[PDB]
């Protein structure tokens, strides 16, 4: 059906398991994703992986970057950046750090200079709206 | 025992002789009761040091790296003489010292054209525990023959030197940990052999009076039952604790099972 | 020979021996190193080349903008690595010579500009340094990334190079198809799957860059450390040896010299 091999520079989670469904959380827009699905290839978002390995399990973790790829056979390889865990995040660091993107952003007056500074601010705020 | 002592504080003309007297003791417990005697000479190389020295004194110009030109003839008389008989088996087991570490040097060069077996006393396995570090990897004996031993014997010492020999090489792979446990037969083989490390131990009679564990005279038909039944698998099943300091294997048995608690 | 020389000559080698069990030992630790970072780096990469694998889209002839991606270390002594790598990048070179034209090329690490400073020395584009001293991560792919894309060029095909990790005594010198362009992703396969916009692909196929890199990077880590440690045994084994051999001829030099000064003083007291 689908083998979700979920990855990331640091470890592997499902490599090669039979998952029921994955809700795939992206750039594009947050979709789930089931066994028999159109194939497709995106990108991601600071978003929020959530697995679903044929029993009810509900496991959410956070993604920084990476790419999600689903054939006709379905391998789901979603090969992500930085995937952290809700046992592995903070609160204060990261309203401070938007607080500091906030303070940047209306300082900032370069395009590439307040793009980073919003792709900064919108990894913080899915960040915290991930956190509460 | 019977001691002859021969002191360096003595001239080298008293120094070269004490071979020959404690030999011409050895002789009379050969020659007179045809008996299995044992000539312990502590060292070789101050007997060719002495008859080196009684050379010089003489006026003899002297040979190559420093020694006599009667060097080979000396080792010839003594040497030939600690020799066996038809009704006495005199045997010289002797302290051997060669200089800067070299074979080739003269002393050592005539000392192991009659030598025999070379047994190495060390320290690496002393600190593996085991007393004394006889090693048998650098001791040749030239007896170890299937013909003369015969083939039980010469099967099993192959068998034992081989499989030593393959963990001395899967050590050094352990150590470096390529494949950290290389295979089945990897751990097999350094189970066997550390088991076959921790048996060649022995408690002695001499140490009893201060250590009780009791020393033990092991006859070679045991031995050869002992090594054969290790190197066979048979006591696979046996801590390798249950080895060191046994004199029998049967007692290895017994000792695997007192340890058993 | 004199004496003095053949003692300075098993002090040299005596050192030269000592110091090469110690990169033996430093290469086994960061092998070991690298042996356990590989298990999710090894899995990550195959997901690429599986979903490239499934998508089996082809190569577009007939065009020039190609690219040799050359990934091995920076600093040697570890055998016939960069060796391997030179040849098959100079073979791809003389293939991409002929129907091809635009072989600019980019490659990491001092060995491999060392290595092409002759043949190809116009044709390397940008060069890379302190691989295989920290071990790699994927910030420093990133800034590979960055400094191949932002620093602008376009291509349409190649190989990235990599020396690829096989086991504790071999390895492997072998090529990935790098799809490059958009054109050569969207052709047929991409049409029969889902959400295949330009911009999302492109960004898609930039992180593909940056996943293979990091493939590579840490393939070639691995293999680095492997074949040095393997480079170190054998030339700590070799120079044991010649330490071996030079300590017996130094003991029959020193038995000449006591026996040569010793007839000549003995010469003398007796001519007196």
């Amino acid at each position: 059906q689908m083998s979700f091999t979920f990855a990331s520079p640091t470890q592997v989670f499902f490599n090669g398991a039979n998952v029921r469904q994955v809700d795939v959380p992206t750039q594009t827009g947050a979709f789930g994703i089931l066994a028999a699905h159109v194939p497709t290839l995106q990108v991601l978002r600071p978003g929020l992986v959530v697995v679903h390995a044929e029993d009810g399990t509900t496991s959410k973790y956070f993604v920084s970057s990476g790419s999600v790829t689903v054939n006709a056979d379905s391998s789901v390889q979603l090969l992500a950046e930085e995937a952290v865990t809700l046992d592995m995040l903070d609160l204060g660091a990261a309203k401070a750090n938007l607080e500091k993107a906030q303070s940047e952003l209306l300082g900032a007056a370069d395009e590439a200079t307040r793009a980073e500074i919003q792709i900064r601010i919108e990894a913080n705020e899915a960040l915290v709206k991930a956190l509460e | 025992v019977a001691l002859v002592y021969g002191q360096m504080n003595e001239p080298p003309g008293a120094r070269a002789r004490v071979a020959l007297t404690g030999l011409t003791v050895a002789e009379y417990f050969r020659d007179q009761e045809g008996q299995d005697v044992l000539l312990f000479i502590d060292n070789i190389f101050r007997f060719t040091q002495a008859g080196s020295e009684v050379s010089a004194l003489l006026g003899r110009i002297p040979s190559a790296v420093g020694y006599q030109p009667t060097l080979a003839t000396d080792m010839g008389t003594m040497q030939e003489r600690i020799t066996t008989t038809k009704k006495g088996s005199i045997t010289s087991v002797q302290a051997i010292y060669v200089p800067a570490d070299d074979l080739t040097d003269p002393a050592p060069a005539t000392t192991f054209a009659h030598l025999d077996a070379t047994t190495v006393l060390s320290r690496a396995i002393a600190e593996l525990g085991i007393y004394p570090a006889v090693d048998p990897l650098d001791s040749t004996s030239r007896i170890m023959d299937p013909n003369i031993v015969g083939s039980e014997h010469y099967d099993v010492a192959r068998g034992v030197q081989k499989i030593l020999q393959d963990y001395k090489s899967l050590q050094d792979i352990i150590a470096i940990l390529g494949m950290d446990e290389l295979s089945e037969e990897d751990k097999l083989t350094v189970s066997r052999a550390r088991k076959i490390q921790r048996f060649l131990s022995q408690p002695f009679q001499v140490a009893e009076v201060f250590t009780g564990h009791l020393g033990k005279l092991v006859p070679l038909k045991e031995t050869i039952k002992g090594f054969q039944q290790i190197l066979a698998g048979e006591f696979d099943h046996l801590p390798e604790q249950a080895f060191y300091m046994v004199g029998p294997i049967e007692e290895a048995v017994a000792k695997a099972d007192k340890l058993a608690e | 020979a004199t004496l003095k020389d053949i003692t300075r000559r098993l002090k040299s080698i005596k050192n030269i021996q000592k110091i090469t069990k110690s990169m033996k030992m430093v290469a086994a630790a960061k092998y070991a190193r690298a042996e356990r970072e590989l298990k999710p780096a090894r899995v990550y990469g195959v997901g690429s080349l599986a979903l490239y694998e499934k998508a089996d889209i082809k190569t577009p002839e007939d065009k020039k903008k190609h690219l040799i991606i050359g990934v091995s270390s920076d600093r040697g002594l570890c055998g016939a690595i960069h060796s391997s790598v030179a040849k098959q990048m100079k073979s791809e070179a003389a293939n991409l010579a002929a129907a091809g034209k635009e072989v600019k090329i980019i490659g990491v690490g001092d060995k491999i500009r060392s290595i092409l400073h002759r043949t190809h020395s116009d044709q390397f584009l940008v060069t890379f340094k302190e691989v295989g001293r920290r071990p790699p991560t994927f910030g420093d792919a990133s800034v590979i990334a960055l400094e191949l894309l932002n620093s602008g060029y376009e291509f349409d095909e190649g190989s990235i190079i990599f020396n690829r990790f096989r086991s504790v005594i071999s390895y492997k010198t072998e090529e990935k198809p790098i799809f490059s362009l958009d054109t050569i992703s969207s052709a047929e396969s991409m049409s029969i799957y889902d959400d295949i916009d330009a911009d999302v692909l492109r960004n898609y196929q930039e992180y593909s860059l940056a996943n293979i890199i990091y493939y590579s990077l840490k393939e070639s880590t691995t293999s680095e450390q492997s074949a040095r440690m393997t480079a170190m045994d054998n030339a700590s084994k070799n120079a044991s040896e010649m330490i071996d051999k030079l300590t017996l001829t130094f003991n029959r030099t020193r038995q000449a010299v006591i026996t040569k000064e010793l007839i000549e003083i003995i010469s003398g007291a007796a001519a007196l």
